[PDB]
């Protein structure tokens, strides 16, 4: 998951 | 966005803020109606991912769809690492992969480099068709009644009962034709039942004014 | 749209924010009346066929009109699809491929070729052709959405000849006037139509009715 | 509109939606009062012909000015034609015969065909035919109320004076009609003033 | 008339 | 049918 | 105007529309002069016409403008034997007026005119000034500021000599002050700001 | 008189 | 801010007063989450000295500003710790010129003191959203009849405001279905809003 | 204002013409309106600054004490500086506008744009510290939450300009109790 | 005093 | 404290 749930967009993983 | 300014190179420019209130206005306004999806990718146009995650975090509430687009992206951004297995040369970047081109793990001189390449990697045009993806499938989602649920008001001019039938199914994306003058008032169902298949939407709303 | 820049050559640019807030809020207030029809192509000057796809389709609602404007671009493709059926094979190194219905549509074409078309030398305007038949299916909109007939439109009681003459112009506007110069002066009212009889300019004629 | 870029050189510009809703509101606002024939000028600065009928056909309404002021560009066309029988034609200025790259190359000709100008030319004067039939009251009509501020009756009559329009007969009616019209209590001060006074000593003198 | 009744500034005639 | 009933515009087919 | 190469530029829809309003909301407020000059800046003789043409109603005031220019060009002529009437722009092209503005040593006739129209806007704000500065007393219960504002303010408008408005705050603004005030204000020579809550 | 009574600004004379 | 002209040269410019009263209506009207990417995007490029015009430009809201000051003040002092060059009270533009801080930002390679400070300016306006946070996550059951999408939106709104990850993702497998109401009983988001009509 | 092409004068813009006179009419003297002129002033000359401060209509108050004020500072500026520009050249008042430029666009520059505008917001600061409605001594919390109160204390020591002391000293003895016990975090989520 | 009480600013003496 | 209670972003200080 690129982006996982809760984070912002672009937020660096 | 990147933009060609006067002297005719590709430059990047800050996302204006006529362009942010623009995107918020209309997500508060229609929220995710039909049409939020060409007004997304006409604000975002030549937008890098930087400034696609931009307009997607500067949008307050609406979390559910925000949720369900992330999901999306997690999606498209994992069958790109599928489809693309990752020094690079020195007049090359690297390969871009589905975080990179979600603008998570790529820096801005990274995107605008993919952009501007020649010949290039449009990582934001790329990203925008994911995120574009994901809001068709929550408009989809969002479209309160179904297209065999519309029929003609007693009363209700056929102007209305179509404006009323091409909006849902516009929200809910073979049966067109059948299905409107089947769903009429018998009144204007007779006239256009009289007049045959092969009729246009003129004159069939001209038929029954 | 298509611009020229300070350098002087032909570039393409992303529609504003104004542009596209302008065609909205016109399109919410004045829906289809008659004067959308230059205001949309004052908006569209220049714009690519995929700005233009833009334009209609941030139009919420009027779903209606929106289907009639599909299916009368429908019949200029074909026809232009009859017009143009394209001798296919290796297109020449520096030219186009000729642009099919679709294309000009910017279904089948991406916005490359769409600026390749508008900026050859000579051009093919597939922007203004495009915009050509969305105006065409707009007309066809605003004569179906005009409320009232020209046959329809006699003068009040007591209601002024100007204002008489604004509803009869506007809805002779909408609809689409032989009898212009007879129907006007003959619903008129017997005060002012004995007038107008007996004159035998609408300069004239309204200075006549005061 | 054509206008001098950064670089120096005349080309063409779509007009502006600003310049757009500016001519739209101020016709829906102000309809056809006298100030709106220099905002028509104004806002159609360097416009060519295409320019100046994109903006009469954006006016929505007044579709009774709208003719007249079509039979005024009809009767300014017939006697262009009659005066010069490519030289542009009537209908070439009025934009209806000729294309957008035959208007430029007639504005930005050395020497120039300012056919932009030419074309504004005929719709301001059919404006003001518009405006002077607009113009509710004569300036015959205008007296001073039995209380009116001698300031409220000067402004409805240079008010009702510029919409009725012209100049032998405006200077004529100014010197001899303002003070003639006025009420006999602010009558009999200017009277003493008598003319070569100015507004600005006539309107101190009738502050009551 | 090279403007008709009814017919839009800047319209082709004939 | 370059343009379908309910597909938006520029829509590839 | 005339903007920079110098070269000329129609006149905006924002500089015409915000001309215009700030005449509708504002008729002929002191503030409504420094705006005029402000959105008139670089501006030709043709312009500066433009701004007074687009400006509807109030032809009490257009009329004495008009006849404040008659003056003024008419000094010019006395002067100077452009003449005044190129400089109103009524017997001058564009391009007279963009040469003499141009020219070096230029000629500036867009702010000759322009302060013609700016001196006959001065007559006129004195004229349309309602209330007189003897008439600006503090009252009951309004706020010092609120009392100090309406007194400059009706002080800026009437613009009265140098020497009177010195004068005539000096004296007149403690003089009209409420009691309450008027009783804590008293040691001379205070600045405003020492003038303190009340 | 440069500006007559009712005539606009700019208004050429003569 | 700091923007590359048509010469394509990085040059000053004084910020717009488009971009000012969009800020000043944003905090006006919504600290929601969604203001600190609208305070980035309308800061983009931004010297010290326009972030701080920014900032002196919003009325009201003043113990969130003196918020922000302290943890200005706790950033510009750790800064200093880590570096013994611009100084901590140059990045926040109060001993700093603007020809200093355009010369740290055009330098080549460069000192970006304008994203340095933002970056202390975003954590502090991520303190106050934490903190100005009105429900808690724990707090976000099902209506009676509230549709599951009011509720999903309910819940990751308050789980966006309420900002670590390992909570985020565990809060969400977990609590998201065990506070819903039990008609619950009923896999990706969107199967789960499809299946809760 | 003075501004670099492709260092130029420029016409103030009609876009920073009506903010700054609708930022007056609307927020009048507040604390906010201190940066907005100085950014809406970015790059002006001391023309440009008077030219601001004419189109203010109204507060004509304020605007005499921005009068004095500047009649202070340009007094002062010609006792420690005895062509050199003197207090009214920097005012505005006895410069022409090619000689504020000169000036500004000078290499080494004289930047009198900058120097007058420091007098026009050092009044316009005493202006917002008379405007201030309440003083910061008269500013205690009976239910009003801890929020609330720290905004309009620090709002009213904003204008106004003991913190720590009296922010403490004049909470309801709910919260003050608490405080003295005792960051402005650490303080109101210690009284939520 | 550079500036008089409703002197206008930038007024020459 | 680089910035102080009451005073301005950006602020010289002393
Ligand atoms: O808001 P801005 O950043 O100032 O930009 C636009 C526009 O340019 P862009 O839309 O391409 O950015 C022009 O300002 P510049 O940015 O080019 O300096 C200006 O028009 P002029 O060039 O004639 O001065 C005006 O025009 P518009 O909004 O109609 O596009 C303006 O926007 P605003 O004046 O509304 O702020
Ligand atoms: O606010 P915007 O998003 O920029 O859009 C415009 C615009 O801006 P302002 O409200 O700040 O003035 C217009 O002004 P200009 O940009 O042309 O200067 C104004 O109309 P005015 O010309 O009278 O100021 C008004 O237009 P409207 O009357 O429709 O509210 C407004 O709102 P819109 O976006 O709806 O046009």
């Amino acid at each position: 998951p690129v982006l996982f749930p809760g984070q912002p967009f672009g937020q660096p993983p | 966005p990147i933009v060609q300014n006067l002297q005719g190179q590709m430059v990047h420019q800050c996302i204006s803020p006529r362009t942010l209130n623009a995107w918020v206005k209309v997500v508060e306004e229609k929220a995710f109606s039909p049409e939020v999806i060409p007004m997304f990718s006409a604000l975002s146009c030549g937008a890098t991912p930087q400034d696609l995650n931009t307009m997607l975090n500067t949008v307050g509430g609406h979390q559910a769809a925000i949720q369900m687009l992330k999901e999306t992206i997690n999606e498209e951004a994992a069958e790109w690492d599928r489809l693309h297995p990752v020094p690079i040369a020195p007049g090359q970047m690297r390969e871009p992969r589905g975080s990179d081109i979600a603008g998570t793990t790529s820096t801005l001189q990274e995107q605008i480099g993919w952009m501007t390449h020649n010949p290039p990697i449009p990582v934001g045009e790329i990203y925008k068709r994911w995120i574009i993806l994901g809001l068709n499938k929550i408009v989809r989602m969002y479209s309160p009644t179904s297209i065999l649920d519309i029929r003609q008001g007693p009363k209700e001019p056929f102007r209305d009962y179509v404006d009323r039938f091409y909006k849902t199914l516009r929200a809910e994306q073979a049966a067109t034709e059948t299905l409107l003058v089947q769903n009429a008032n018998p009144d204007c169902k007779t006239i256009l039942k009289a007049l045959g298949p092969g009729a246009t939407l003129e004159e069939m709303m001209t038929a029954c004014q």
